[PDB]
């Protein structure tokens, strides 16, 4: 028994309504459940019998069925609803999960509040400066961070990571930090982060000493 | 003619399970004091357990004492061995034997039992806030968890008050194969004057909790 | 409060074994239908196996149809899974839930099943004879065995004709991960023209026999 | 119960007696048995009840007690016998080991009859040069191989391996294999293996093209 889920993936902003579909190869009783599943977490049963919702499942949720093609709607997209969200099949003994559809939740496009770190005094003591460049509340996901240290454009020796979508605000951060041995960083005086978006660029820099 | 053969082995972090299993031919288990005897990398050899041949009395050895457990299936003519808790001395060879003629006659080809690296607690620099470096009223902080092993690590602010605002980020793996990750909080400029702010980070896995207070830089 | 806690999963070998446990809280096992789902690392939910409330009637998928076998422990309220004959495809996070409502009400928080890298067949060269690099009657030839993975590799020579003066070196991990040795043996400089020398290596975990010719080398 | 094992490591030669003593910290019985293990492989039981020989053993190893004082006699040492021989005690069901006697075999001193090889035609296809130096049959275990190429000393490209003693003449064998790039091989002329023990020393080296 096949559940072929649709869509893969959608992009709706906080009020509009959210269909997803799942359509079963066969007509195989009501037996369909849905789950929201965030990252890093298990899944969350939403609704069984692909109708009545589960105890403690806010009223947006909602499943329907029209023969083989079972429907979740979200009446109210609210932002903490941004997940991966599943149809289940237990019929036949033979409990057969769909693709998966991923949520994300559209906003109005935001620039970034962009701050530099210098390395702490006692991160200096052990021989290795982290150098972090916040991205802070920002919209879509995608930005460019470059290093430079005195206007040398760095590579290979940064990493970056980016929350999930804020609950609140729909909107992303992001962390670059940028590895360095001591004598690397006590041989440069200007230490400059730039953020790219689109048009827009954004370079926030410290001097070593001031 | 009469053969045992181990499986089950492979690496674990410290902590974990596994569970070893002695497969055996051409004799009964149920009728011989079966043996797991272990011997580490370059040492010598260690008795792990021994069970009974129909009572069923397991005996341990106080190395594995309350964190292995023997067992055995007359019908797979299978013996066990449940490693739980595991350390760093179990990094070794196992093999398992039958008893006979008060010793032990036949033996395993052995299965290797290997801990992963070592657990190691996390380093919590801070992101000092400045001024410069600062929008007109929002002012970002943050800590610096660098350096820490295995997963995962849980990061508050002020005891769990501070929320609003607070932006944990996914944790890198370092070349070094250690992880870091930083916690930040955008809090009003003026605060920082008053506003005492500590990032409570936590690290089960080493049973080590650092409180960091993250105050303004030296100039 | 209904709990569920995860435990024995680990890093294995392409084959090895690893049995799961599904430690329950709150609530009977015996009095409900238990099932095991896996999530790929960026892949989707899949139902792995299942097991009855009292009949202890395992159901399981194609995928695992075999090679994984369901348990449950009533004295204990814990839920099992032996899986053997592993492959890449079940590198996944395994949960365990409980059945409810014709759905799966209850989960645990997973626990990580990695597969080792992939097994890779040897790379067999000839470690070709001469006559200057060659002592007046004691002439070396050899086969080097370079870039396998994993252990071990079985070298013969002959098809175990040829053993006097056969000398297989121990394994050497090199840096890129995969193993190497080498397999010499010495015979009479004059013996070079006529009697054939070939190094059978056979990689049991690849299913791979490779059968080289050493032969003198071209000038 | 401690089983104190004595000596740690002996070298004998062949046809010399060789007697491995495992004194008991307390009176506990005969249950003593002796085992024989090679690297890589189970150990073998020799001697159970600290005198009966296991079935196969060669009659030359024979097992002792004076009170609690147990001994392990090999009348006529084979090259064949070199391993890790171990005490163990089965009393109190509490099975306890000894801590081990490594058994060598004396020899007299042999130099290596030392090979190099070139790489072969199809590695050299693939990009990588393996160059291989043989050290066959040599005593004692000990000696220096060096690498040179267009006289210049390599470090850090090359890894060693070195047989067990063999079961018939006592001897060593060891192989030191250098790893390259294509276009590193390419790009010398002269391959130089250098060996080193006590006061002797042998080159032999090939000229790529010859």
């Amino acid at each position: 028994i096949q559940m072929t889920q649709s869509p893969s993936s959608l992009s709706a902003s906080v009020g509009d309504r959210v269909t997803i579909t799942c359509r079963a190869s066969q007509s195989v009783s009501s037996a369909v459940a849905w789950y929201q599943q965030k990252p890093g977490k298990a899944p969350k049963l939403l609704i069984y019998s692909a109708s009545s919702l589960y105890s403690g499942v806010p009223s947006r949720f909602s499943g329907s069925r029209s023969g083989t093609d079972f429907t979740l709607t979200i009446s109210s997209l609210q932002p903490e609803d941004f997940a991966t969200y599943y149809c289940q099949q237990s019929s036949y003994s033979l409990i057969t999960f769909g693709q998966g559809t991923k949520v994300e939740i559209k906003r109005t496009v935001a620039a970034p509040s962009v701050f530099i770190f210098p390395p702490s005094d006692e991160q200096l003591k052990s021989g290795t400066a982290s150098v972090v460049c916040l991205l802070n509340n920002f919209y879509p996901r995608e930005a460019k961070v470059s290093w430079y240290v005195d206007n040398a454009l760095q590579s290979g020796n940064s990493q970056e990571s980016v929350t999930e979508q804020d609950s609140k605000d729909s909107t992303y951060s992001l962390s670059s930090t940028l590895t360095l041995s001591k004598a690397d960083y006590e041989k440069h005086k200007v230490y400059a982060c730039e953020v790219t978006q689109g048009t827009t660029s954004v370079t926030k820099s410290f001097n070593r000493g001031e | 003619e009469v053969q045992l053969v181990e499986s089950g082995g492979g690496l674990v972090q410290p902590g974990g399970s596994l569970r070893l299993s002695c497969a055996a031919s051409g004799f009964n288990l149920r009728s011989y004091y079966m043996h797991w005897v272990r011997q580490a990398p370059g040492k010598g050899l260690e008795w792990v357990a021994s069970i009974s041949p129909y009572y069923s009395y397991t005996y341990y050895a106080d190395s594995v004492k309350g964190r292995f457990t023997i067992s055995a299936d007359t019908s797979k003519n299978t013996a066990y061995l449940q490693m739980n808790s595991l350390r760093a001395e179990d990094t070794a060879v196992y093999y398992c034997a039958r008893h006979g003629y008060g010793a032990m006659d036949y033996w395993g080809q052995g299965t290797l039992v290997t801990v992963f690296n070592q657990i190691k607690g996390p380093s919590v620099f801070p992101l000092a806030p400045s001024s410069k470096s600062t929008s007109g009223g929002t002012a970002a902080l943050g800590c610096l968890v660098k350096d820490y092993w295995p997963e995962p690590v849980t990061v508050s602010w002020n005891s769990g008050a501070l929320t609003s605002g607070v932006h944990t980020f996914p944790a890198v793996l370092q070349s070094s194969g250690l992880y870091s990750l930083s916690s930040v909080v955008t809090v009003p400029s003026s605060s920082l004057g008053t506003q005492t702010y500590i990032c409570n980070v936590n690290h089960k896995p080493s049973n080590t909790k650092v409180d960091k207070k993250v105050e303004p830089k030296s100039c």
